[PDB]
């Protein structure tokens, strides 16, 4: 069942990205402002800034040295600016996408070789592994997650007292499905007779809140009788 | 910090106000101005981003039962108040008392008002259900049982927890008045947030400031040269007084791009807090407050988000 | 008064709105000013009366719309104004026209500011509402319940990431003076400007590399 | 520029390169050739018709030439010395052989001495204000003698 | 052409390597222009 689960969601991965585009957005655009940022700053060559015009060898052709110099000033007083203006423009982007290729070399690294126990870190869900996938200036993260899916109600309680000691879960619960008491896994409703080898005992029964009777039974003790 | 003020300037109004010769003048510089806008616009739109990932980590609103029997846990500072016309609770109103030319400034996409529902619904869901509602479906579980559950997350049995309920559910009552008392008394705990909104401030004031400027032309006001000069003349004097505003405006988006950074990484540290602190038990050492981490409760503030960090 | 007007008073000149106010200047005081050195009073030279000077309403026009390959019907905003001044619809953004009200709350599609989305729906149109946070839903929390799932699913999500840039670069010489000599000459008179940009682009690439 | 090492270590500033990659100059190709291409027009521009006119209207009825479809020499004007104003905005007398254009007006009048200094770009007085009004991007040339 | 000179036409000064191009020029059409608003293309004043 899990692995024809996984391979139905990888499948549903394949249709997604197949149909709609739009997925990839984070990755457009940054292509787009980049590309933005490289018109604007072409486009910048076409102004004038004040001069005679936007061309240098049309001013170099008409003027003299005396005065092609003041126009040639505007124009590089003007292109320099817009030089600058792209150069820093392009430092901040660059930072925010170092940013995200630092946090994608830590999902590689967290997320891929080994196992996250950090929420929401790999995915929505309970991690279990995750898949790199290249793609044009990015990568892609597969997350395969546990996702409890059918839940039921169960009346529980903290401990149980059966000799007047007090038994809590060694790992797990105790569940009642409303005649009988069992101790289950907390995160997969596996329920199983409650023992001494499901429980452990710590001081009496006067302490605990919400703390309820039933039997603990003993496995040792069906042996000697046997 | 969450957001800053999504701040908008009309390159073109705030240089050249209601003048034509400006505005023509201004037409030589080319794209600067849509550049500009368009640097802010994508400041504004990161801003509501960063709301978004910060508060917006949860599908359902959950909302808690009329029945507050949370195993002598008390939780009614942190829950929002009914009676209040924003449904907030006592912590942030506290925290939201605690903070005080082309420019307009531009609404949040959320109000204070969704703001709080969403950190209502995070503490109703780790409240009710404890980390399952950030893995999926909200599964109930009685308080103290959480609290066991995350008493085993630390390496100390669950034994000692339900052995000491009242103990430590008075310790966390008592620290939660404290954090009210705090609050109440000292203004310089929301520094980080007050920081942020006085800088803005600044940032803004001096842009408008560098309107009364020179430059080194003949005036700071552009209709004193527009009718005292002659157009060959008026045409320099409103180029020095263009080439300085440009510059300005450059400089104030500039530093706006950089504290847009800041802020953003800022909300990205939030959010990673409140997916693996609320929504989970982080053992991280100290990412989730000095000592053991047991949990964590937001509560919304002006432009930020404020943790309560339960530590054993 | 009251309306958008271009006013000259002894020395200054404006374009707003003049109202009357309630600041009490000083005898000798002519014009008040704000903060930010900004003219926001003056005192009319003729009547020894004192008008507030609120700036002519100005504002950005954004214009809502689904896709073009969707449709063709839009909706405008106008920005922090009221619907005066211009199937109209007030909100704490500005004034919404082409778009219609409605009670029933959605899933944000088309953000417009304080939690006000829009979005082309069903005779098709687009519409406005206040935007909905998600499911309301209260949890069976008791002292003495607890949910345990007895199933669960695998699933697969999706999470892009950006890793590199393109690894521009700039020669500013040929940029700002293209195969010039008086130009070049000229742009050596402002130092090292061209090497500094080269140096910061050139730290870009290698940056993308690593 | 004796060896592209010796360009790299001009470009750092050192005697002591250390290993990489580094970027020191930019190649780019030269023109072999000179290549001047002009339409093959042979029609002296009427510029006798304008300057050696008996007489000239008045400043406020100011004549207008179109000058169109010609080759213009402007050395036999700029080399005159017959001229006691030779301004020129926007371009240098001496570049003038070297241009083409679609049009020439050739506004001709007469005035007075002392208005001479009227006739040019964004000037005031009688003659800038009410009878010819230069604009303030003129492109050309003013031609006055007295 | 095929070679990188310094070409004037009517004006119009650059530098480049002039070849035979295939863009269908109106009967009007002077010289053509690229996205950056530069000159990609002429028309020899002496030859259509
Ligand atoms: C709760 O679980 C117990 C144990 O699984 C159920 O008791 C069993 O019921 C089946 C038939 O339903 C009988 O064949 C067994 O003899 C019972 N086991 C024991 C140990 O007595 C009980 O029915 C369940 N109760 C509910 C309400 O579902
Ligand atoms: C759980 O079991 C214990 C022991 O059977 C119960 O303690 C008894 O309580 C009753 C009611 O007060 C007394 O009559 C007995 O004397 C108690 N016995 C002992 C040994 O103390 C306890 O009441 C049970 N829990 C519930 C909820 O009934
Ligand atoms: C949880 O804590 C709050 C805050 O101390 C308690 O509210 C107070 O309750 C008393 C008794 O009704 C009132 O006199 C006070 O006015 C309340 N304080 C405030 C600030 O309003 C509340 O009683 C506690 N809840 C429980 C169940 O104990
Ligand atoms: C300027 O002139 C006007 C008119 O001469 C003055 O207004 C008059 O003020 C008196 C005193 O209040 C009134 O009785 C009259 O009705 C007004 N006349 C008019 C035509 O409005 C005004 O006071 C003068 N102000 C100054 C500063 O000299
Ligand atoms: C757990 O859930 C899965 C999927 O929801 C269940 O598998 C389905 O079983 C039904 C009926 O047997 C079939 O119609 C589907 O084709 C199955 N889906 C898959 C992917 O195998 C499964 O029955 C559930 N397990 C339990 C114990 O309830
Ligand atoms: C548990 O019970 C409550 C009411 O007692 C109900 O609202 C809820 O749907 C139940 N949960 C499940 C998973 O059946
Ligand atoms: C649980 O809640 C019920 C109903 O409010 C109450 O009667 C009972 O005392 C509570 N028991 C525990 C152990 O909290
Ligand atoms: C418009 O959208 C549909 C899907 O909604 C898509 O198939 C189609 O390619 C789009 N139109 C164009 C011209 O791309
Ligand atoms: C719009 O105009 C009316 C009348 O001018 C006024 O009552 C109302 O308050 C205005 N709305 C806003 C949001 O200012
Ligand atoms: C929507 O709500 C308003 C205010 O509550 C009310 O006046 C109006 O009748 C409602 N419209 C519909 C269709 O329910
Ligand atoms: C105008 O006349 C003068 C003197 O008669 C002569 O030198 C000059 O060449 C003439 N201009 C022409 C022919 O363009
Ligand atoms: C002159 O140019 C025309 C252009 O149509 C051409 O037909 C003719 O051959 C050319 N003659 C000479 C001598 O260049």
């Amino acid at each position: 069942l899990i692995a024809n689960q996984f391979n139905s969601a990888i499948g549903k991965i394949q249709d997604s990205l197949s149909s709609t585009a739009s997925a990839l957005g984070k990755l457009q655009d940054v292509v787009n402002q980049n590309a933005q940022a490289l018109n604007t700053l072409v486009k910048q060559l076409s102004s004038n800034f004040g001069a005679i015009s936007s061309v240098l060898n049309d001013i170099l052709s008409r003027l003299d040295p005396p005065e092609a110099e003041v126009q040639i000033d505007r124009l590089i007083t003007g292109r320099l600016q817009s030089l600058q203006t792209y150069v820093t423009q392009q430092l901040i982007r660059a930072a925010e996408i170092r940013a995200s290729a630092n946090l994608a070399a830590t999902k590689m690294s967290e997320c891929v070789l080994g196992q996250s126990k950090r929420v929401d870190f790999c995915g929505k869900g309970y991690h279990l592994m995750s898949f790199p996938q290249s793609a044009p200036h990015g990568v892609v993260f597969l997350h395969v997650t546990y996702v409890p899916a059918q839940e039921k109600n169960f009346t529980t309680a903290p401990a149980i007292c059966h000799d007047g000691k007090a038994h809590f879960p060694r790992e797990g619960v105790f569940v009642s499905n409303g005649t009988h008491w069992f101790v289950t896994q907390r995160n997969f409703y596996e329920p199983q007779i409650i023992t001494t080898d499901n429980t452990f005992v710590s001081g009496n029964c006067d302490v605990v809140i919400g703390i309820v009777n039933n039997t603990v039974y003993d496995p040792l003790q069906p042996e000697l009788d046997s | 910090p969450v957001s800053m003020t999504k701040t908008s300037v009309d390159c073109t109004m705030y240089i050249c106000g209601d003048s034509t010769e400006c505005s023509n003048l201004l037409l030589q510089y080319g794209s600067f101005c849509t550049q500009l806008n368009r640097a802010l616009t994508g400041i504004a739109v990161e801003q509501d981003k960063n709301t978004q990932e910060v508060f917006a980590q949860v599908k359902q609103i959950y909302k808690t039962p009329p029945i507050k029997d949370f195993g002598g846990f008390n939780f009614s500072q942190i829950l929002p108040d009914p009676s209040k016309p924003s449904k907030r609770s006592f912590i942030e109103d506290l925290l939201f008392n605690k903070v005080t030319n082309g420019l307009t400034v531009l609404p949040p996409l959320l109000t204070d008002e969704m703001i709080a529902q969403y950190t209502s619904a995070l503490l109703a869901g780790t409240i009710t259900s404890g980390w399952t509602f950030g893995a999926g479906a909200a599964l109930q579980i009685p308080f103290a049982m959480q609290m066991a559950y995350r008493f085993n997350g630390i390496g100390v049995t669950q034994n000692v927890l339900y052995e000491n309920q009242k103990l430590i559910a008075n310790q966390f009552n008592s620290a939660i008045g404290k954090i009210q008392d705090s609050l109440s008394s000292t203004a310089s705990a929301l520094g980080k947030l007050q920081d942020v909104v006085n800088q803005n401030a600044q940032a803004l004031n001096t842009l408008v400031k560098q309107l009364s400027s020179n430059f080194g032309a003949i005036s700071s006001v552009l209709n004193d040269i527009l009718s005292r000069l002659d157009p060959p003349e008026a045409e320099v004097q409103i180029d020095r007084l263009i080439t300085g505003r440009l510059q300005s405006l450059q400089t104030y988006v500039t530093q706006q791009l950089i504290r847009a950074a800041e802020i953003r990484a800022s909300a990205n540290l939030a959010a990673t807090k409140m997916s693996e602190c609320v929504l989970g038990q982080s053992k991280r050492v100290d990412f989730c407050g000095k000592g053991y981490h047991l949990m964590s409760f937001p509560q919304s503030a002006p432009h930020g988000v404020v943790f309560l960090h339960v530590t054993y | 008064k009251n309306k958008c007007v271009n006013f000259n008073f002894n020395g200054l000149t404006g374009t707003g709105v003049l109202t009357e106010s309630n600041k009490k200047f000083l005898p000798f005081q002519q014009f008040g000013r704000d903060i930010a050195d900004t003219t926001d009073a003056v005192r009319d030279p003729q009547t020894l009366e004192i008008l507030d000077i609120t700036p002519c309403s100005f504002g950005g026009v954004s214009v809502i719309t689904p896709g073009t390959n969707t449709s063709n019907q839009v909706a405008v905003l106008y920005q922090d104004v009221n619907c005066t001044e211009v199937n109209v619809f007030q909100t704490r953004a500005g004034c919404l026209i082409g778009a219609e009200h409605v009670n029933n709350s959605y899933e944000c599609d088309i953000p417009i500011g304080a939690g006000i989305c829009a979005s082309y729906q069903t005779s098709q149109s687009i519409i406005a509402y206040t935007m909905s946070l998600g499911a309301e839903n209260s949890v069976a929390y008791s002292n003495n319940s607890i949910a345990i799932p007895t199933n669960f699913t695998i699933s697969v999500t999706t999470e892009i990431l950006p890793v590199s840039m393109t690894k521009t670069s700039v020669d500013c010489t040929m940029y700002i003076c293209g195969d010039s000599t008086e130009c070049s000459n000229l742009l050596l008179q402002y130092g090292s400007f061209c090497t500094q940009l080269n140096r910061a682009l050139t730290g870009i690439a290698v940056e993308q590399d690593k | 520029a004796l060896d592209p090492l010796s360009e790299t270590k001009c470009t750092l500033k050192s005697f002591t390169v250390e290993k990489g990659i580094y970027q020191t100059s930019n190649f780019r190709v030269q023109p072999t050739e000179s290549i001047v291409r002009f339409p093959n027009i042979t029609n002296l521009c009427p510029f006798g018709e304008v300057f050696n006119a008996t007489r000239f209207a008045s400043v406020y009825a100011w004549n207008r030439k179109r000058i169109s479809n010609c080759v213009a020499d402007y050395s036999v004007l700029y080399n005159s010395a017959s001229f006691s104003t030779f301004k020129c905005y926007g371009v240098s007398p001496t570049k003038l052989n070297d241009l083409c254009f679609t049009n020439v007006y050739a506004d001709s009048f007469v005035i007075r001495g002392d208005e001479v200094r009227q006739i040019a770009p964004g000037q005031t007085g009688k003659i800038a204000d009410y009878n010819y009004k230069l604009p303030d991007d003129f492109t050309g040339c003013v031609i006055a003698w007295n």
